RNA sequence: AGUAGCUGGUUCACAUCGAAGUUUCCCUCAGGAUAGCUGGUGCUUGAAAAAGUAUUGUGCGGUAAAGCUUUAAAUGUGCAACUUGCCAAAGCAAGGUAUUAAGGCACCAAGUGGGCCUUCUUCGGUAAGCGGAGCAGGCGAUGCGGAAUGAACCGCUUAGGGAUAUGUGGC
RNA sequence: GAGCUCAGUGGGAUCUCACGUAGAACACAAGCGUAAAAGCUUGCUUGAUUAACGAUUUCCAGUACGAAUCGAGACUGCGAAAGCAAGGCCAGCGAUCCUUUGCGUAUGAACAAAUCAUACCAGAGGUGUCAGAAUAAUUACCACAGGGAUAACUGGCUUAUCCUUCGAUGUCGGCUCUUCCUAACCUAGCGGCUAAGGGUUGGAUUGUUCACCCACUGACAGGGAACGUGAGCUGGGUUUAGACCGUCGUGAGACAG
RNA sequence: GGGUACGACCAUACUUGGCCGGUGCACCACAUCCCGUCCGAUUUGUGAAGUUAAGCGGCCACAGGCCUCGUUAGUACGGCGAUCAGUGGCGCUGGAACCCGGGGUGCUGCAAUC
């Protein structure tokens, strides 16, 4: 018997959001890391999620009691500005991270949020990107190289920006079903938030 | 210690200010020449009838020393020379 | 041999001499650098305006 | 007869017992203007920046933050004399002290015998 | 509220921790004596060299004695007699402090100048106590001399002073 | 019979008479030690010891040094109060580097040929501690003054060189025989 | 008049203070240099940067005991009483308008660098008046009183004397 | 950087599923630490570069060497990113002189260029006795300055120490003579016990002691007295120089043969 | 009151086995493309038919563990003292742990939300 009565004496409870499987923290501790020097002034993270029928947004800043969610831009406001399908597509998150960024800069060199995936892989054109193209196009200086949106080729280091429009646009689902006139509407339509 | 038969290591030179691949080669001290200005002592303070003058280390405990290795960009001449742990048999490829 | 007796009372005689005040050689040399040089912008521009601070005072004094 | 840099150490940098682990957030968050002090309890878990062992909680006042490290001062007894020590130290080894917290709590605030009238009252002898 | 420590051992092969606290106290010598107040520090420094000292809780009377008799100001260093009221309104430039008596008080009733009076005054130099010690080396309570023991002091330092 | 642990290092070394042969001192030890005594004035007093210091510790001052530290001195001085007497315990000397100074009245125990023309070449008086006394018995508004030791070439040797923190003045007839490559150094700074 | 890190000797008094047998280094181990200890000279000013001590507050610890290599003492141990970076930005950062007790600093310099005993703690050794350490105290360098006697036990430590009273020890 | 989870156990057929607090691995001893990892695979890589003489820690004398930490500048590497990296944590290494190599001007002093050499500067060649002379024996023919800081010896302690003694305390034995002890051999008295009184032999071998033998004897007991006793002796043992042999040694010479 | 995200402390929140059940969460559908595997299992992208079985969360273990306090225990050990006794008491003092038992079995923060 592995777990007996010395296995719990001696077990170690991992922390619970880890044990709870829901955050790495080797990166909870280097995104919310910041130079000493800096006093503690604002680090702040745009964590975005991919919850299976809904996207997540939220710009955040780490803090002792529990870090502080300063924004957030959950999908499920699409709706709200005319997007009503696909609300978990990457059509979408680009547009749900395109409304926190201008959620947030609604508020207020420009702001500098980085992006904390959490645990989603980061292969390339993943949605969790399409959150920051989003929020990064949408006025977040969100520090990123163009390797894993959609259209950037590894072979030949350059992005296919006439394909990663597409994708952001909806064309992405056209092909797999006129929707790309709804979104650059969706687009106006969160400016107008 | 197989050691890379080229490197892009940093350059000084303001030709580069840059990582340039660097053609290694091994650091084999020169020769003696018999003019340096202190050869030339012990050649003088070896005539006469003193025997040996100096001291001649006999009794050696490295079985290493260390490698230097020289280093030379494409772009010139200039050689960046650099040092490397102790090893019995430094062989670069 | 290295016994360490009678080193604590030969220590005590002229006391353990306790470390220098914080005010003293407080020197940063090899302080993170940035900061330091920063430092030196503000504390140039104390003495230009602690000099010029104490002509007013003299031109203040001339009444 | 081999006194390196970390002789003795088997006990004083161990993790408590199911206290093992890299330091949290709480730790990450904590920050440091100089003069304050701190207390330079070396974690394990970090090895960069690791303080010597001498210096194992032992408190000072930081006089310099770099990016990832505490600058603190602390006072060592040579022989007659306590050297003023200058350990660099990243900044997990170090804990911010509340050796002043009592104090700091008094300048917050700055801002006999009678009858006993007991009815209980068993007998002692053995 | 107040004790009156006595030094009871002499002052060699004493260890560095005894040695300070004695220092302190200023029980320098053997027969010295001072009144301590008894705070928990206190009480803690007493603990600390107890067989170095007869302590106890001295009566009015046992003050009056030591003061009256046995009273030396501190003076400009000097070690001074007590001999005039003058004397000691000189020493203590204190409304408060004029008499012999107010000294007495102060080193008795506890004092909000305890401190500010057995601290101006030159610790008491005792004689050893007439008819004997019992033994300087057991706890006054083990049938020796060392150590509190409490109102009984008034006896032991009496026949000293 | 008494613990004494302590007491003999807290014993202070004091000149408590002259070393100096010269009978002028002494009489004028003579007065301010007198003047010392029976007067209040804690002038007197420091006029006093530093009169008893050695000629190490009696530092000479430049006449340089007290026309600088007297207008900055007299300069914040309400209008129609005389500047202070500018009395030294130890020489006067002229410096080359101020060829013009203020009508001082400095008072010290000498004075070079120097300093005590251009002193009366501005018209300043150059009077000695004799009628420093008779002027200024008590030491009303005299400005008491030193000379300059820190920079005296003894205490360019104070300390090792050789020992990091250091940057003490090696003894050498040679100056250039512990001459040193910049590497072999030791390093020039280190925090105490 | 070789040299001797060795052996032996080195001539008045009194007063003032008064060690070390340890650190690092050395073809160093019977010696140096180095630092400490000590003296002298000061300097500087006078609860300055006082403390072989507590209390209080805050860290540190993993030995005894415990336990079956883990919880955890006591004795300890630390500490305390406007201009110019960062931030998205003007806010943050930085520099500026209880008892007792004289504190610190400098300089020069000696002797010393065989220690010993004991207390407690140990390590090695079958054991030792044995080798080795930790702590403190001693002898060394110091009598005096006491244990009949004793370097270091006990008491007490000491200017020349008297009275008194004691300490350890006695009657 | 990403992905991953391990040692082992168990269920099935190298595989598969479960559990699996690290019980594995992490060059190298050990400790430490470590789990979406610091381990394992994997990809891209050269931060194992340069680093304006930054400061620090360890050793410490608060010197260095080494090692390490916090840094800044450059140029990078990886990574979406924050970040991380100036080797592989921690042991793995070294002055002056000299040689040598590099690097960017300087000197070769009447002048000038080239050569040569030197210099600055930064590495390297090494001192392992590792803060660094370049170093075989022997002496019984020996010698000196010392040392009881240090052997034998001499007493002490213990059951080896190094306390006394090296400006010297004569070694084993015997002989000689005395003396004391008793866990008594004989004798005496008992019934093993008491008993120190008096006695305890002569010889062969061997220096001996010791042992063993022969003979006697009532018996042939054991010990102390500086292993009693050398200004008492003797000098057999030990025994310096001479010499011989064996062994050892290239040899001079060594051997408790 | 609950659900989500991100959390801080990191077992009172852990392990096991139960039962319990509006936002969402989940499982779930397919993989055309972005992207990645022996395998879309993982991962990735695209969905919204199904279900809560699970996960999740909440309640139960004469559950183990963990936490808490008491018992242990003024015990162990310890500091100081004695011209103490012959390891131990004593005087002055500090003072546990194992164990067993009672209790307990997460809590707080930001954001949008039923
Ligand atoms: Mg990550
Ligand atoms: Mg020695
Ligand atoms: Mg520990
Ligand atoms: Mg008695
Ligand atoms: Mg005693
Ligand atoms: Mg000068
Ligand atoms: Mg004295
Ligand atoms: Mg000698
Ligand atoms: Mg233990
Ligand atoms: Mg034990
Ligand atoms: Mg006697
Ligand atoms: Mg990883
Ligand atoms: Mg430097
Ligand atoms: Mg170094
Ligand atoms: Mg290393
Ligand atoms: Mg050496
Ligand atoms: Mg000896
Ligand atoms: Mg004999
Ligand atoms: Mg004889
Ligand atoms: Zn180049």
């Amino acid at each position: 018997v592995v777990k007996n009565k010395a296995y719990f004496k001696r077990f170690q409870v991992k922390y619970r959001r880890r044990r709870e499987g829901k955050t790495d923290y080797q990166a909870r501790r280097q995104m919310v890391l910041q130079d000493k020097t800096k006093f503690g002034t604002p680090k702040y993270r745009l964590v975005v999620r991919i919850t299976n029928r809904d996207i997540i947004a939220q710009v955040v800043q780490a803090k002792v009691v529990g870090d502080e969610v300063v924004m957030a831009a959950y999908s499920h406001e699409l709706p709200q500005f005319g997007i009503q399908h696909g609300l978990t597509n990457y059509a979408a998150a680009y547009a749900t991270g395109l409304l926190v960024a201008r959620r947030m800069l609604t508020k207020l060199f420009p702001f500098k949020a980085i992006l904390d995936v959490g645990l989603a892989r980061t292969t390339t054109g993943a949605r969790v990107f399409g959150v920051m193209k989003g929020a990064v196009d949408g006025g977040l200086a969100v520090p990123h190289r163009p390797n894993r949106f959609p259209g950037y080729d590894k072979e030949k280091d350059s992005l296919n920006a006439k394909a990663h429009r597409d994708r952001i646009l909806g064309l992405h689902v056209a092909e797999y079903l006129e929707l790309e006139g709804m979104y650059k509407k969706a687009h106006a339509a969160i400016r107008a938030d | 210690v197989n050691y890379p038969k080229k490197k892009t290591m940093y350059c000084p030179d303001a030709r580069c200010k840059a990582h340039k691949s660097f053609k290694v080669v091994q650091y084999k001290a020169g020769k003696a020449r018999l003019y340096a200005r202190g050869k030339r002592r012990y050649d003088r303070k070896q005539s006469g009838y003193g025997g040996q003058t100096k001291p001649i280390f006999h009794k050696k405990a490295k079985t290493t020393k260390k490698i230097v290795l020289k280093l030379q960009c494409s772009n010139c001449k200039s050689i960046i020379q650099n040092v490397l742990k102790r090893t019995k048999h430094f062989e670069l490829n | 041999n290295h016994t360490n007796h009678n080193q604590s009372r030969k220590n005590h005689r002229n006391g353990i001499k306790r470390a220098l005040p914080m005010y003293l050689h407080n020197s940063k040399r090899g302080s993170w650098l940035p900061a330091l040089i920063n430092a030196r912008r503000v504390r140039k521009n104390n003495q230009k305006a602690a000099v010029k601070a104490r002509r007013e005072r003299l031109a203040a004094h001339k009444a | 007869h081999s006194h390196g840099y970390k002789c003795g150490t088997r006990h004083l940098f161990a993790k408590k017992f199911r206290k093992h682990g890299v330091p949290s957030v709480s730790t990450i968050l904590t920050n440091f203007k100089v003069g304050d002090y701190v207390d330079v309890v070396a974690d394990s878990a970090v090895r960069a920046g690791m303080p010597h062992k001498y210096y194992h909680g032992r408190t000072g006042i930081v006089w310099n933050v770099t990016p990832r490290g505490v600058g603190v001062i602390v006072n060592k007894p040579v022989r007659n004399r306590t050297v003023r020590k200058r350990i660099c130290v990243r900044f997990e080894h170090v804990r911010k002290s509340r050796c002043q917290e009592a104090f700091k709590q008094k300048q917050k605030d700055f801002l006999n015998g009678g009858i006993v009238r007991a009815k209980r009252v068993e007998v002692l002898a053995r | 509220k107040v004790a009156v420590v006595t030094r009871i051992r002499g002052i060699a092969k004493v260890a560095p921790k005894q040695r300070k606290i004695l220092q302190l106290l200023r029980l320098r010598q053997i027969f010295n004596t001072v009144f301590v107040r008894l705070n928990k520090p206190m009480e803690n420094m007493l603990r600390a060299v107890e067989p170095y000292i007869a302590y106890g809780y001295p009566s009015l009377r046992t003050v009056r004695m030591m003061v009256y008799k046995r009273g030396h100001l501190k003076i400009n260093g000097q070690r001074v007699k007590i001999v005039n009221n003058q004397m000691i309104e000189s020493k203590y430039n204190n409304e408060n402090i004029v008499c012999a008596e107010d000294i007495v008080n102060q080193i008795y009733t506890g004092g909000k100048h305890f401190r500010e009076v057995t601290n101006g005054l030159w610790p008491f130099k005792l004689s050893p106590p007439a008819g004997g010690m019992r033994q300087k080396r057991r706890h006054f309570v083990e049938g020796g001399d060392y150590g509190n023991r409490d109102a009984l002091i008034n006896r032991f330092l009496a026949r000293m002073i | 019979g008494v613990d004494l642990t302590g007491v003999q290092k807290k014993k202070r070394v004091v000149r408590h008479h002259t070393y100096s042969t010269n009978p002028y001192i002494k009489l004028l030890i003579k007065l301010y030690k007198f003047l010392a005594q029976r007067t209040n004035s804690a002038f007197n007093k420091l006029v006093h010891q530093r009169l008893l210091k050695s000629r190490s510790n009696r530092a000479p001052i430049s006449l340089s040094r007290i026309a600088v530290c007297m207008k900055r001195k007299s300069v914040w001085l309400e209008k129609g109060k005389k500047a202070p007497i500018a009395v030294i315990v130890g020489d006067v000397l002229d410096d080359v580097r101020m060829a013009r100074i203020p009508a001082l009245r400095v008072c010290a125990l000498r004075f070079s040929k120097s300093a005590r023309e251009r002193i009366t070449g501005a018209g300043g008086e150059c009077l000695t501690f004799d009628q420093l006394a008779m002027v200024a018995p008590t030491g009303k508004n005299t400005f008491l003054l030193r000379g300059r030791k820190s920079g005296r070439e003894s205490v360019k040797h104070f300390g090792a060189a050789g020992v990091p923190g250091s940057h003490a003045k090696p003894f050498t007839s040679n100056r250039g025989k512990e001459r040193q490559r910049s590497s072999a150094r030791r390093r020039a700074f280190r925090h105490k």
